[PDB]
């Protein structure tokens, strides 16, 4: 689970 | 004025130098000047304390993962009280981005492109308590995001292009707020499949400058999709 | 002693969070409680203060790679300048109390020419982290005092140590990147370089089936070393 | 290039 980077 | 150009140069260096503490004390002095952010240093300021909360955030799910996997042993306190201890310093440093965004950045938004920005970077932080909060603190920070998501999302989808980036990094983090913070992920999916399928049904309405940016963006869409489907 | 071991045990939590400032003041704490160090509590105390140093290390580089790519007449370069200065007193306090943690505590306390060749090699290694970034009459002190803590522990190490321990192997490593890097000596840093290396792959029958790993490791750097610095 | 670790 990614988020912005 | 000449002490802002030179803050400026000092973040860009301590950037380089991966000093991040160095870099939020410069940023931080740049917006209390007063004037509305470039795009330049408007991406410096989020680089630089997305790193800063980041180091905190990747210490207390350690710690948390140690302590859970353990009340019989009596060590087990220090361990708490080594973990509200980073909860302390990552307390700290969402409520001066929080502030830092409520008192200069929000009020003078010039476009909505940067209102967008300056509120989801609101939910984001505000979701950064939600992952360590509990009680009656926790829900109140729960909707103080929501309602920073919501109404970026609201503006975004009026004033942007389904393939615009900022548009695109909103879903992202609403989609995975509703992933981590709410547990519900069959929304959470619909949230990063709906602003997947309508960005790629406008890949010719944009070019080489837009490209890139704007799929490295649908590419983290569809990774949480396959990751949450399973 | 009780905060003995809930000092070591805060210690391997910061280590595991890799928050290594708060690590290394756990571990400053026990060495100032005078008693000789354990195998376990040693090399915490040195992983805690090699990247507690090694994030000023790599960020001085950065920024002294930029300072000297920047002419001499650029209004940058006073606040380049000043910006080096500000991480090399960070960067010099920090092998300060590193340096007299070792002389008034591990080097006093040794007892065993093991644990002096592993607290003369910290001592040669943090004083070459110092000539590293120290110019002028500073720079010549700094790099005898290296080269004196390394020749001992070498010294000590070639009569009482066998080549294949990791210890001997890391020291020769570290002597042998001074050589290249603070003495600008090429040819004796390989030759330094592979005769442990050489000494190491004949006694390996001497080796002990524990640290098998490191020194598998520390062989390899040698020759990577080596393999780079000869061409 | 590379030093002990």
């Amino acid at each position: 689970t990614q988020s912005l980077s | 004025q000449g002490e802002k150009t030179e803050l400026i140069q000092k973040a860009k260096l301590a950037e380089q130098a991966e000093r991040y503490d160095d870099m939020a004390t410069c940023m931080k002095a740049v917006t209390e000047q007063g004037a509305e952010l470039s795009n330049e240093e408007r991406n410096l300021l989020s680089v630089a304390y997305k790193n800063v909360v980041g180091g905190r955030r990747s210490a207390w799910r350690v710690i948390s993962s140690i302590e859970q996997k353990t009340t019989s042993d009596k060590k087990l306190q220090l361990i708490k009280d080594y973990r509200e201890k980073v909860e302390s310093e990552l307390r700290s440093i969402c409520t001066t981005v929080l502030e830092l965004l409520d008192k200069y950045l929000i009020a003078n938004a010039t476009n909505p492109e940067s209102k967008v920005f300056y509120l989801k970077m609101k939910g984001d932080y505000f979701r950064y308590l939600a992952e360590v909060a509990c009680g009656d603190d926790r829900k109140q920070t729960i909707d103080n995001s929501q309602g920073a998501y919501q109404e970026a999302f609201d503006i975004s989808k009026k004033e942007m292009q389904p393939t615009h980036p900022i548009r695109l990094g909103l879903a992202l983090n609403f989609s995975v707020f509703y992933y981590e913070i709410l547990n519900n992920p069959e929304l959470a999916c619909t949230l990063a499949k709906t602003a997947f399928d309508e960005a790629i049904a406008e890949l010719d309405t944009l070019n080489e400058d837009s490209y890139k940016d704007s799929t490295l963006i649908m590419q983290l869409l569809r990774d949480n999709l396959t990751l949450w489907t399973s």
